């Protein structure tokens, strides 16, 4: 969190900005599965930077 | 307010940053000693 | 086209650090003290 | 101090920049920017021909 | 002999043994190589690069050469530190002989 | 700006000095590679131009 | 000063709030908050029964 | 940073805020003069 410099002094603002968010064949979905996009990333030896 | 918690002003510390280099590194100097032309 | 003093060079970027970054943002107010 | 409530760390450095122009339709600038400190391990980042 | 070390990414996992003169002089041919250096100049001029903007460009223009004199060298490619200091090297073999 | 560059011009000389060290390594490795070729081939006696 | 390049205007005041509990499915805290300076023109913001 | 134009430091002005009231404002004091009980 960062303070909001304009407005009420009690406002706190978050600015999350990440260009390195990673998806690869090693990760899994929240349900524990590793299929679809992840499976094709593992087979093609690819990884993503979201 | 009810609670301030002082979330605007924090302690600021400056990280040092001091680059250095000789005409060439000791490794290079021992192998290729410098001669001024 | 001056000659550089390359023999032994020592940089200090902290001295060049803008005064703005030597402290935090100064807008802070205790509303209870001002009113 | 209870009033300070935390610390801010300021990190100055010298960046090595590739000399490139802005692209008319670019999504983001392609100027590679690296810390000069990297040059101690991998000084090839400084060379150009 | 003496030991001189670098951390250059290029010189990774290499040991090279070269002769040098015990006492170094000036432009001594007996040094394995020479570094012939001419003073570097800092050039400062507001070049209007591009034809539509002005920037003050401060340039450091080097002028030097590295020259080798002595052709003698021994090159050793040294690898496997983690294999001999990590994995067992004597009793592992005795297990391997197990039928 | 009329203050001048200040103390950051040294960064140009440090960059140059680091490149000087890298030139020593690049030239050393290139020399050894072509040294291998000369000694590998039949040049075990002194000769100009090899 | 050129180093400042602008101003910040800080306006402290005392607000008159209602005694309002938070809702479990509320989109905002429904507490009508007014600067007490308004009472000078319309004091009824202070009325409480 | 090619242009270190100021962005974080500003001239900060904290204005006054002085509220006041008598037990009864003059308009109401003249209509309903106060008697202490």
């Amino acid at each position: 969190f960062q303070p909001d410099l304009v407005g009420d002094t009690r406002n706190a603002v978050i600015r999350f900005d990440s260009d390195d968010l990673v998806v690869s064949g090693d990760t899994t979905f929240i349900d524990g599965s590793a299929d679809g996009v992840i499976n094709d990333l593992k087979t093609a030896k690819l990884s993503l930077r979201l | 307010n009810y609670n301030e918690k002082s979330q605007r002003d924090f302690r600021v510390v400056t990280i040092g940053y001091n680059l250095a280099a000789s005409r060439q590194d000791e490794f290079a100097e021992r192998i290729y000693p410098t001669t001024v032309i | 086209v001056s000659d550089a003093e390359d023999k032994n060079v020592n940089l200090d970027v902290g001295k060049e650090l803008p005064e703005q970054l030597k402290d935090d943002e100064d807008g802070k107010v205790n509303p209870c003290d001002e009113v | 101090n209870p009033i300070e409530g935390g610390v801010v760390q300021v990190l100055p450095y010298i960046a090595v920049m590739k000399d490139v122009y802005h692209e008319v339709s670019g999504v983001k600038m392609d100027n590679e920017e690296v810390n000069m400190v990297e040059a101690y391990r991998d000084p090839s980042i400084l060379d150009d021909e | 002999y003496d030991i001189v070390s670098t951390n250059n990414q290029l010189f990774d996992g290499k040991l090279v043994v070269i002769p040098t003169r015990a006492v170094q002089q000036e432009n001594d041919i007996l040094s394995w190589g020479q570094f012939f250096y001419v003073s570097t100049v800092i050039a400062d001029l507001p070049i209007t690069r591009g034809g539509h903007q002005v920037t003050r460009e401060i340039a450091a223009i080097p002028f030097n050469l590295h020259v080798n004199n002595i052709p003698f060298a021994l090159e050793f490619k040294i690898t496997g530190f983690q294999k001999v200091m990590g994995e067992t090297q004597f009793n592992g073999k005795l297990a391997d002989l197990k039928p | 700006t009329d203050e001048g560059p200040g103390e950051v011009v040294k960064a140009l000389t440090v960059n140059t000095n680091i490149r000087n060290s890298n030139n020593a390594v690049k030239r050393m490795l290139n020399y050894l590679a072509q040294l291998r070729e000369v000694v590998h081939n039949g040049y075990n006696r002194p000769k100009f131009g090899i």
